[PDB]
């Protein structure tokens, strides 16, 4: 006995992968010893342990920049929004651009840009305005009183929307420099790379499209509610400002020495005296600073790793069908779309998923009148009436002839 | 700021003395630090120039917070530069500025907007497809690491030389060698 | 101590009346008369309800 | 050279050099300083211990990533999109270099494509005849059926 499938399904699901990280930068003298000028001299007089650091964070800033480039610069030549939105009864609205909106951004995308939480809108903070909002404890005031700088990334996230878009676009048209296809005859192509017979596509294709705006639907309407789906790109952002706040808070810490606080130390101590103590300081301080800086290295080895895989996935997924067992996608692979996301990409993969298996007995050869008559790549099963040689997928039922089996 | 009487100064979370009563008049006033603010410095190499263009990422220019105005003051988006001029064309980004403006050396710094790619229209048709007719052979590299150098540290040469005496105070501390 | 702070959170060691103690009570109305001597015992803590 | 650079700098005690403080300075006196330069070079070793540890790391991934090649590209034809080259991967030759190694990519390129109207499938007489796996293209005198390239 053997089961064969009669009915598939069309499924849409979403893959979340991190791309690139907060770039930083730290003034050392700023950190330690703050605008005191014989604290500077100490400095001085004890060692420049200063130049490594950065060396250290720049190759990190470049590496996250890199990173971004990779994953989203495969694409050489960018390709215009067709304006049209349809192709043979695909709705490939909410993943393009629309006009009316002014926003150069997709309606998907705008939800995920809304749900990931961002500590600040901009990279512009101004001496006056940090004066007139003392009251209030704005944590990036802090930051930047105490040396610890943010710098903005290179590519603005519209050149990213634009990067995607055109992928799209390329996509609906000419498939994975331009093939010029139709929509429904590519998607007949796909059907073959799977294993299934063409005819199958053409004759449902209605049933086939309306499943596939249909699960575009459902993924819209699971992400305009509140879910944990984008947590990880949450998880990279509170992890860089806890270990900022941290660096901020850790200046309150004696290392040994009678107070954390330099002027009272100045105010009240000759200089001999005060050596010590300082000293004392230093030495704390460019050690907190030398922890921040290894566990910045150690992250962002972890963001390069993923970031890899974002560009294989790019490559191997969205420009082509690929035959690797769950690595576009659970089910049989056709098609992938990526979106732009904060610090991220989210893809969504379209797969064949088999359904209402039947169950029916079969044969691995027919003795006929004493030969062998083997199937060339299909199964022999037996419908009640006679012999029927079939796909291992979608039940599709023809007549035996010489051509359809191999002699031996 | 609200001071009870028995107070006199007033400290922040890292134990910077941020608040103080002026004796005299009994008037709260805030300490800040007068030092704040990025820079970044744009060279094309000492060899080709000495001049350089500087970058200040807190300051809007439309200015009283900057060391010096040279010539060709102007606001981009990574923040306020001084030193290039502005071209509308787009080019390849020799140098990143950052925010998608990118500097090069043309004879002076120049600032520009990133140019993204080629542009080209791709047309949607039903009842057409496009076939090729001829092929060619491409060689191309790709360069990739392997290993790196192997080395060896003796720390009783590093720390404490030739000298006897260093080498048992390195013993009387302990082995992390 | 007398430094001012707000808007956060401060650890400090010292001594204090510890969170869901025994307190002794001492109560005087004309039927009964208490003032025996009490313990200092490193500090105390002392309330009047009247 | 970092490394040997670092030896220049005080950490806090009088003199970075140690003859001069053992010249001039008795047993218990010369130990404060001693132990507070013993502490400080310890501490410079640890930390380019750990650069190199991550480095090494780096480098383990990419070491990883070219044996893959090898095996993939080098003893095979691979069918990964841009994995072996750009375009359709035929053939891969190594070569050695300092520290690492060069691949050679031989892929082959389609070029000079020429539009014709297409059809999915002929309706002949009312039945369906399906290319299995070619394309119908009208050449102007009558249908044909080729491949997706060349
Ligand atoms: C042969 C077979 O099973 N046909 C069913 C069809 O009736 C149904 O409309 C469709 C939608 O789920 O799934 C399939
Ligand atoms: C796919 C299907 O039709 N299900 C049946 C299953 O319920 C039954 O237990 C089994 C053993 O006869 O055969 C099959
Ligand atoms: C059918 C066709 O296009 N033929 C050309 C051929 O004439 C030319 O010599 C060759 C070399 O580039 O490329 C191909
Ligand atoms: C590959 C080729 O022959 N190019 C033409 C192109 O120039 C034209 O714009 C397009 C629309 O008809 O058809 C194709
Ligand atoms: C495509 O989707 C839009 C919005 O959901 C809908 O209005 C439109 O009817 C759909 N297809 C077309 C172009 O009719
Ligand atoms: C100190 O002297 C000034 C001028 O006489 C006076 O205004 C001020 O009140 C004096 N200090 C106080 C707190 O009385
Ligand atoms: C710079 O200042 C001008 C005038 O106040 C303002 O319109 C402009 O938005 C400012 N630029 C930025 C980006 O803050």
């Amino acid at each position: 006995t053997i089961a064969i499938p009669t009915n598939f399904s069309i499924s849409i699901t979403t893959e979340v992968m991190p791309v690139s990280m907060a770039k930083t930068s730290v003034d050392c003298n700023m950190y330690i010893c703050g605008d005191s000028t014989e604290c500077a001299n100490l400095l001085l007089q004890y060692g420049s342990f200063c130049t490594q650091l950065n060396r250290a964070l720049s190759g990190i800033a470049a590496e996250q920049d890199r990173n971004t480039r990779e994953v989203f610069a495969q694409v050489k030549q960018m390709y215009k929004t067709p304006t049209l939105k349809y192709f043979g009864g695909f709705n490939f609205s909410q993943i393009l651009p629309d006009p009316l909106k002014p926003t150069k951004r997709s309606f998907i995308e705008d939800l995920l840009f809304n749900k990931v939480t961002l500590a600040d809108a901009g990279f512009m903070k101004q001496y006056g305005e940090c004066l007139g909002d003392i009251n209030a404890r704005d944590l990036i005031c802090a930051q930047k009183f105490n040396g610890l700088t943010v710098l903005p990334p290179l590519l603005t996230d519209d050149m990213i929307a634009a990067y995607t878009a055109a992928l799209v676009s390329g996509t609906a048209t000419a498939g994975w420099a331009a093939l010029q296809i139709p929509f429904a005859m590519q998607m007949a192509y796909r059907f073959n790379g799977i294993g299934v017979t063409q005819n199958v596509l053409y004759e449902n294709q209605k049933q086939i499209a309306n499943q596939f705006n249909k699960a575009i639907s459902q993924i819209q309407e699971s992400l305009t509610t509140t879910s944990t789906a984008l947590g990880k790109l949450q998880d990279v952002v509170n992890q860089n400002a806890q270990a900022l706040n941290t660096l901020v808070k850790q200046l309150s810490s004696n290392f040994g020495a009678i107070s954390s606080v330099l002027n009272d130390i100045l105010s009240r101590l000759d200089k001999v005296e005060a050596e010590v103590q300082i000293d004392r300081l230093i030495t704390g301080r460019l050690q907190s600073l030398q922890t921040y800086v290894t566990q910045q290295l150690i992250r962002a080895a972890e963001i390069r790793a993923s970031a890899n895989l974002a560009a294989t996935k790019m490559s191997e997924c969205v420009l082509g069908q690929s035959k690797r067992v769950d690595f576009c996608g659970k089910g049989y692979h056709l098609m992938s779309f990526p979106q732009a996301a904060p610090h991220g990409v989210v893809f969504l993969h379209v797969t064949y998923v088999p359904s209402q298996e039947r169950n029916f007995t079969t044969a691995p050869a027919i003795c006929h009148e004493g030969k062998a008559y083997f199937p060339r790549e299909g199964v022999f099963v037996f419908n009640g009436t006679s012999w029927f040689i079939t796909q291992r997928n979608f039940f599709s039922p023809q007549i035996i002839t010489t051509d359809n089996t191999f002699v031996s | 700021k609200r001071f009870q009487p028995f107070q006199q100064f007033g400290r922040d979370v890292s134990d910077f003395t941020d608040s103080v009563r002026d004796p005299k008049t009994s008037e709260i006033l805030d300490i800040s630090p007068c030092s704040f603010g990025g820079v970044s410095v744009i060279t094309p190499g000492t060899n080709a120039s000495s001049e350089v263009a500087v970058l200040y990422q807190d300051v809007n220019c439309t200015a009283w917070r900057i060391y010096s105005t040279g010539n060709n003051v102007f606001q981009t988006q990574a923040g306020c530069l001084i030193g290039a001029e502005h071209v509308d064309t787009s080019y390849e980004c020799d140098i990143p500025i950052g925010a998608g403006i990118c500097a090069s050396y043309h004879k002076s710094i120049v600032a520009y907007t990133m140019s993204l790619g080629a542009d080209s229209s791709i047309a949607y048709s039903n009842n057409t497809i496009a076939i090729p007719t001829n092929f060619s052979i491409s060689i191309t590299t790709e360069v990739m690491p392997v290993s790196m150098a192997k080395t060896s540290v003796d720390c009783n040469m590093y720390i404490c030389g030739d000298s006897t005496e260093c080498a048992n105070l390195l013993l009387q501390y302990g082995s992390f060698c | 101590d007398e430094i001012f702070r707000s808007d956060t959170l401060y650890l400090t060691q010292d001594l204090f009346l510890p969170f869901y103690s025994n307190v002794t009570g001492f109560h005087t109305i004309n039927h009964t008369f208490d003032n025996p001597v009490i313990p200092f015992k490193d500090g105390i803590y002392f309330a009047a309800t009247e």
